[PDB]
RNA sequence: CUUUAAUGUUUGAUGUUCUAACGUUGACCCGUAAUCCGGGUUGCGGACAGUGUCUGGUGGGUAGUUUGACUGGGGCGGUCUCCUCCUAAAGAGUAACGGAGGAGCACGAAGGUUGGCUAAUCCUGGUCGGACAUCAGGAGGUUAGUGCAAUGGCAUAAGCCAGCUUGACUGCGAGCGUGACGGCGCGAGCAGGUGCGAAAGCAGGUCAUAGUGAUCCGGUGGUUCUGAAUGGAAGGGCCAUC
RNA sequence: AAUUCCUUGUCGGGUAAGUUCCGACCUGCACGAAUGGCGUAAUGAUGGCCAGGCUGUCUCCACCCGAGACUCAGUGAAAUUGAACUCGCUGUGAAGAUGCAGUGUACCCGCGGCAAGACGGAAAGACCCCGUGAACCUUUACUAUAGCUUGACACUGAACA
RNA sequence: GUUUAUUAAAAACACAGCACUGUGCAAACACGAAAGUGGACGUAUACGGUGUGACGCCUGCCCGGUGCCGGAAGGUUAAU
RNA sequence: AGGACCGAACCGACUAAUGUUGAAAAAUUAGCGGAUGACUUGUGGCUGGGGGUGAAAGGCCAAUCAAACCGGGAGAUAGCU
RNA sequence: UUUUGUAUAAUGGGUCAGCGACUUAUAUUCUGUAGCAAGGUUAACCGAAUAGGGGAGCCGAAGGGAAACCGAGUCUUAACU
RNA sequence: CCAUAGGUUAAUGAGGCGAACCGGGGGAACUGAAACAUCUAAGUACCCCGAGGAAAAGAAAUCAACCGAGAUUCCCCCAG
């Protein structure tokens, strides 16, 4: 970034630390894929070994891309009112 | 010089305030007018200098 | 070897749905006692590198 | 000593000319604080604060040999 | 409310009395007829030193580094930002230790608006009373005035005679001007509430251009925006801001 | 005046004349009393002027004896070396030409002797400036700190006024 | 006499004498990642630091600045 | 008795001239100062690097020292030739 | 070789021959090229060990917002804009 | 005096030198910050005492977070 001295450009913009600390806790999965779960249940304990992201999670949301194939069933999750609808209009059921 | 800055606030005591300057040795009477609130929006007077 | 992130850009500069960074504008904090509404409002909209100001920060945040 | 200076030239100068203007909005011709020299007509009768001649509306100048004795009156126009 | 002393008592300090911490800058004897001093025994001094750490002060005994750029040697003197003027060759641009002046603030009025006004000066006549300071006439006047330069404009006054008062406000804004950029200049208009006016209409400060200063760091007014077991808190962030 | 612009102060001594030496006077721009004031004796590998001596230092050089230089033999180094058909005078010119524009003058290789040049041979110029170069030196810059010193905690005890 | 071995040997400094100031002896003072030693097997006519120059004729005024001492009227002051 | 004389040994380095790969890195030639005192000199030992020695010159400490000889830090650092 | 200009009283060069100065590892943009493709890919390691296994983890498939939050939409806004 | 220091016999250990790795202790300047002062250089260069086939580390007075992990170490990741 050094511009001749005269004071860069990347000291005259202000600081910033504020931040939402959580992405090390915090999946995010869409329904474009990983979605048809082979007749099971979406769960966070079943996340835990879809062969995905780890166990570290402690909180798992949900987007709404694509299309929904199945009448999936899920368990708990953070889950937009897009998504629920779009689960609705498969024949799937949402327990929280 | 070194006169201090005036704070002006409403009788609410709220984070929203009008900050001047005014001379030392003239008018002694407080600085006080009568303008908005951002929220509650109403004519309110801004008062309490120093 | 990994190459760092440099903290003059990755305290300053963010990442968005467009290519280039996202920053704020400057003059907005230090001594407002002289400066309306019409000069501090206005300085809040944000603003995007993306020229030949993008290949100085190109090797400042290799890996956002 | 004292010299030299000057610092800024501030612009004010002449653009309302011949058939200057089109797609986007025209500062017409700027002078300094001389209020005659170059005056005004229609949309861009502006002078604010710094005898700006600016608009709600865009197009070119109709630049006319007429206007009250001595004075210009220039105006933008639609096409 | 007081000015304060003594009986009793806690203690800095000072003296005295004592040996329990401690010096050995005392001595003899053993090692050993070792002019050392380890041991052994006995004195002297004694809570004084000595030993560790803390604290204010004095401070090259000892240590490291800094001490600008522009100009026809170097320095001194001048200058370094903002405003203004001449040089710029009749488009845009620009050089000269080439030529000259101001500002680094002030006003809740020197701001907003409704209703009115026009000034400087000289000559004569007349009063103490003015090169002229109050008046009448005859001439003359952006040769007056603006909070302050310099330049420009002002009476459809932006200059000043009165009245009433904060539009010197919060969120939003098509956009346009300049400079490589940061930065800097101007802005139709909406919604909310306010000011002046019977009303039309006007006001988002000061006739127009100067009274300046990014980021950092720290501080203050508000706040279910956040807050590493949980729940508060401390500190952040957002919004106001020094 | 090892202090002073004007300075060779100025009067006088010394001299054929004397910016130099002395005696004296004191506008010491800005001497002066223990970072003393000022003078003698005695001293010095000590400062300056005058005079007698010495004499080829000088006036004006010349012989007399020897050493090298000179000519070889034997043994045989040193710095330098763009290329060398490198001659005047005038012009032009990176603005003072050996060489190019003009016009003149030289047998070649040596050889004792000279040195007006070849901006000769030797120094990675000293001079003056320049560089947020380097290192020391000073201080009423800046930041650090021993030594010494003030009070204190603790090893560290008993009591009376 | 001594100083610049090599561009200087001269007027520097040494130095009988004169005067100040610290020091009572586990002296003042010095060297130390510190015991140990030096001062001194001495003892205020002794030792440390230092200005002035044999002997003579003599030796003005200033404490306003800085340094050091002596003091407690006032401003101000640490650990704890 | 003599930091007493005149003057060799012994010491000196004031001065001129010949030197400057010279027999020579202080020697040569010719003057020329001192010479019983702060004189002159052998052999052994002592004082060490920020540390010595010096009647104190950036002089002396193995032909260097206002900071030496031998190695390493290191391929220090040139907005530069 | 190099400095408005160089036959230049600018600079270098006695000579013949050896030797003599830009390397890959970490990250990335632009360019070529290749396998797969809404997926792509393994590292260390194990392996009769250039096959094969190993999917940790990374890169990608969704954005707006300081963050809470919302999401094919979203921040600020009474937002109704 | 009792003891201990010295004297004495038997047993067991230490003593000097090497290449690198390694444990504890001492420790720069130049350099990177396009200058410099906290920072960096660097606990390196270098020195001192010393140990083993390795040394160092280990079977929790650690982390976690309502769900639990679970001796130590090195390689690839978490991650620049």
């Amino acid at each position: 970034g050094f511009e001749g001295g005269q004071m860069p450009l990347y000291r005259r913009l202000p600081k910033f630390g504020f931040t939402s600390r959580k992405a090390a806790i915090t999946a995010e999965i869409r329904l474009s894929d990983l979605a048809k779960v082979e007749g099971g249940v979406v769960d966070l304990n079943t996340l835990k070994a879809a062969n995905i992201i780890g166990i570290q999670i402690e909180f798992a949301k949900v987007i709404l891309a694509g299309e929904v194939t199945t009448p999936v069933t899920v368990r708990g999750l953070r889950v937009t009112k897009g998504a629920r609808a779009a689960i609705e209009a498969a024949g799937g059921k949402i327990e929280e | 010089g070194i006169r201090e800055k005036i704070k002006l606030v409403s009788s609410a005591g709220t984070g929203h305030f009008y900050t001047t300057t005014k001379n030392k040795r003239t008018k002694p009477e407080k600085l006080e007018l009568k303008k908005f609130d951002p929220v509650v929006r109403q004519h309110v007077i801004y008062k309490e200098a120093k | 070897p990994k190459i760092k992130t440099v903290r003059g850009a990755a305290k300053r500069f963010k990442k968005t749905g467009k290519g280039g960074f996202k920053h704020k504008h400057a003059n907005l904090r230090h001594i407002l006692t002289k400066k309306a509404t019409k000069r501090k409002r206005h300085l809040r909209p944000k603003a995007m590198v993306s020229k030949g100001d993008l290949g100085l920060v190109i090797a400042c945040l290799p890996y956002a | 000593g004292g010299s030299t200076r000057n610092g800024r030239d501030s612009e004010a100068k002449r653009l309302g000319v011949k058939r200057f203007g089109g797609e986007s909005v025209l500062a017409g011709s700027i002078i300094v604080r001389q209020r005659g020299t170059k005056f005004h007509a229609g949309a861009n009768v502006g002078c604010g604060r710094d005898h700006t001649l600016f608009a709600k509306a865009d197009g070119k100048v109709k630049f006319e040999v007429k206007g009250p004795k001595n004075r210009k009156f220039i105006s933008i126009e639609a096409e």
